[PDB]
DNA sequence: AAAAAAAAAA
DNA sequence: ACACAAAATATCCAGATTGGGGACACGGTGATAAACATGGA
DNA sequence: TCCATGTTTATCACC
């Protein structure tokens, strides 16, 4: 809201409200998936494809093997979301997920080789699975 | 640089030398007929089989004696052998990794 | 009248300063961003505490100590038994309130604030690290005996790295009140720095000096790259110290002292500095510090 | 440029490998290759962390056909190594 | 008081310590690397468990008697950690992270604090390569048995390395009532140090020490380069002659204690030459530790 | 504060101008300690070796003591481009300034 | 459930 | 010491299998101070 | 030109 209020006409498109917001809420307000996707756009500075990839991996895992999961879901992601914050192996879990799975497939190479994308981008959406 | 391009050139020269040893270099004999093309191709895959023999040997061809066999085999046939000879002694270890890539060029096949 | 300052380093070993406040499953140490890389940091407060502890050790009068018998961090001797008549390094500590021993005016005529004679800076590493390295494990509970009752069954891991690091420090010369036996003890204790870390039962890092450069002319600091990288053993200012006395005279080489490993690597240029006046090439840092203390306070 | 070229060439090796190998049959040929990547990945796993030495060892044993004027392709990858493994096994996913 | 600290290395042999648990199809050993080379895989707390284990065969009281009955690994305890009632696992009455109160500080004035007086660090190998496997398999019973393990037969490979790796340690402590016998027992037990990193029915390994060196027992901490001797060769002779040299003319020294492997093969004339202060030479480590404990303990 | 102290050590202190008002190089526009004066004004001085007066505007950067010492020594200008210690530089600059 | 080719000089 | 000749055709692995079970921290605290401007007799 | 004073209320909206 403060961001919108010569180069400030459409600056809200980027809306980089990740710097000051995340540092304060580290210790006190840490006490989930409500804010999981919030940092996704900041990491890049493409989304639905990763969601399907993660869903297929878990479905395949349970197929081969063939009420409190929400609390376990919140804790599991927090263990790796916090470590993803500090990063400001990452090619290992996606390696299995892709193996579980073509113009958009060509675009993966150009959207993954960037160091910034390697450091913090690809390791967010897949966490929603397990 | 000149190193890599000369390595590729000598690899191609070795391929052509193997083709000449196998049969005549006149490829117009090979082309122009489905039967002649097929027999030339079959000779190509038997050369490819020899290439697989060389490659599977290459993994166990690092240190000393297989190194002698590899230096016996290359059939470099180069114009000015002084530079090519002297340039390969200094890089004792990485030449294996580059020459296996060069021997991957022994695959014209069909 | 004769200011001084030095920079010291230590031998390589696994890291020790494990802050470990990140979260339950990790133990993250402090980091700094240098030229796009991450480097380890040790705050000056740890060194101040270690110097205080060693001043305790050498049988020197003191006005502060810990108790380790309270729910949270606490220090008792700092303010309880002391009128702040004479601190450890003449710090003469302070605290602000509506009144403090009748504003410490009538009973003991001292300034409300403090002195802060000693100076120090941050300690920074020399080479970066590469993410998590070590694993860990924790026991379940006290088991049969019901006294711990953690009910954790946890399994975590911490972070370690291998690096030697260096830091500078300074000291003014015009402060010469009650100097002859107070400050020289501190300078002698600078040579030890054993227990300065955040844990020793598993790390055991020692700040043993390896090389020292501890002199310039009687003026203010020239700032000749006080954070000298030392190139993991070398020194980047050999060219800036050769011209001991010549037409250019672009460097005072008559006031310098060199540490151990910078002289152990014998060379002809080492003899060139030896014949050059004021080099004073030494081999044992502790006797170098003793000689500096003798020639700076008494002389 | 580099990413597109390497993606095409990795697809080329995967296609050549599947050609070299050889209705519910299509599923089980698809099913068998689901684990071939798993056994291959462990084999490549046992290689130097830097993988500059290994990727050369990996491809020479890996059957090939052609990769578009070998001279140009090989000479580019020397300057920028330690990046090929980022997609060396993602290509076979699209083969199915 | 006197403070001693020493360093050891073990004999070369194939070894394995599976710790990563990276996946099911593989087990990794690597812990930490230096200068682009993966070297070290020693956890500095497993040796503490080994010492706790071998204080029992020598006839000392214990509290943390590990048991394996419940599914999750767990340990039990005696009535309460008491540093004075008995050996207290070598004076290791530790902290209680609970607000249950009823602590002995209310009754027995036990401060919930330790008597550590023991420091160590993780071991470091001397060989980088770790990329070999064995490729064994686990079969499936499927033989009309009363229990099935996994209902599958699998192929999996381990990871091995042939390296001899060193170990530093320091004590720098002091004795109290009934303590000297316990510290003598600890010095006796440190010689054997078998069964490190848990049991191993397929990869036998021992920590028998050869070429042990102890430094600067009488005075305060002045040692340097605890990780010195490596590369399957002696290193502390040149360090001895280059820092705190045996000559008393220019570089003063201190009494040292050397192991047996170094003197087993070394110049015969050099033994006579290295006799300025007499030094201390022995052929077997056990006698050296016995004499060193007798001298340091004062009795 | 005393701990973690920072000090201003002068290094590559370089600027001069004709008896006019401030202009020319904006006194800013420098990189992250890599090579700062060069892309700022050294190219302009080379292109204006006869337009901007290099006789009175002497060289810049103590780093010239380390790389490209000679080339900067002759092919730049014949002015007093001495750079050994900033102390003597300030001393003789003050002497020249007080001269006229 | 999808394919690609010929060559040297003191 | 002269001349002549220096190999040729078939073939370069086939199956079955790629881990299972339990656990991913426990408590205590989250600054403290000093630095005035206008009115009615 | 120069003599003076004042404050008082706790807490809330998401998957």
């Amino acid at each position: 809201l403060l961001n919108l209020v010569l180069a400030s006409q459409s600056w809200l498109k980027r809306h980089p409200w990740y710097g000051f917001g995340d540092l304060l809420s580290r210790i006190p307000q840490r006490w989930s998936y409500f804010s999981h996707d919030a940092r996704q756009l900041f990491t890049q500075k493409y989304a639905e494809i990763v969601y399907k990839i993660a869903q297929g991996f878990v479905l395949s895992k349970l197929s081969s093997k063939h009420p409190k999961l929400e609390r376990e879901y919140n804790d599991k992601k927090e263990k790796v979301v916090n470590e993803a914050f500090l990063a400001i192996e990452k090619q290992a879990f996606i390696d299995y997920f892709v193996s579980t799975l073509q113009d958009e497939f060509v675009d993966f190479a150009q959207k993954l080789f960037q160091d910034t994308d390697e450091i913090r981008s690809l390791t967010l959406l897949a966490l929603s699975s397990q | 640089r000149e190193y890599a391009e000369i390595v590729y050139k000598i690899a191609q020269g070795f391929v052509l030398s193997k083709l000449s040893s196998k049969h005549d270099l006149q490829w117009s004999k090979c082309k122009g007929n489905p039967k002649l093309e097929r027999e030339y191709n079959d000779k190509k895959e038997k050369v490819v089989n020899e290439a697989f023999l060389a490659i599977r040997s290459r993994t166990e061809k690092q240190a000393f004696i297989d190194y002698f066999v590899s230096t016996l085999y290359p059939h470099v046939r180069q114009d000015e052998f002084v530079d090519f000879a002297q340039k390969l002694f200094q890089d004792t270890d990485e030449i294996r990794s580059l020459t296996l890539l060069a021997l991957s060029s022994q695959y014209p096949i069909k | 009248n004769l200011n001084l300052f030095a920079t010291i380093l230590t031998y390589p070993a696994p890291a020790s300063n494990y802050r470990g406040e990140s979260e339950e499953n990790r133990s993250v140490i402090q980091k700094i961003l240098k030229d796009g890389q991450k480097y380890a940091i040790i705050s000056p407060e740890s060194m101040r505490n270690a110097l205080r502890e060693m001043l305790i050790e050498l049988g020197q009068p003191n006005n502060r100590t810990r108790l380790h018998s309270e729910d949270q961090l606490a220090v008792e001797f700092k303010e309880y038994p002391n009128p702040d008549k004479f601190a450890d390094d003449f710090l003469f500590g302070y605290m602000v309130a509506q009144t403090n021993d009748a504003k410490e005016m009538k009973k003991l005529n001292r300034p409300a604030k403090r002195d802060s004679i000693f100076r120090c800076n941050m300690a920074v590493a020399v080479n970066p690290y590469k993410y998590d390295t070590v694993f860990y494990q924790s026991p379940l509970n006290a088991g049969d005996s019901a006294w711990k009752n953690s009910t954790s069954s946890a399994l975590l891991h911490r972070e370690v790295t291998h690096t030697a690091f260096q830091y500078p420090f300074a000291l003014a010369g015009k402060d010469c009140a009650a100097k002859p036996e107070w400050v020289k003890a501190l300078l002698q204790a600078i040579a030890e720095l054993n227990g300065v870390a955040g844990g020793h039962a598993r790390a055991y890092y020692e700040f043993a000096p390896r090389s020292v450069v501890a002199r310039l002319t009687p003026k203010l600091v020239a700032g000749y790259q006080t954070y000298g990288f030392d190139a993991e053993g070398n020194w980047l200012e050999l060219s800036r110290l050769t011209a001991t006395d010549s037409d250019n005279l672009d460097l005072p080489a008559n006031e310098f002292w060199l540490g151990g490993e910078l002289v152990r690597k014998m060379d002809q240029e080492q003899k060139a500095q030896l014949e050059a006046m004021g080099a004073h090439l030494y081999a044992n840092p502790e006797k170098l510090f003793a000689d500096l203390a003798d020639s700076f306070l008494g002389v």
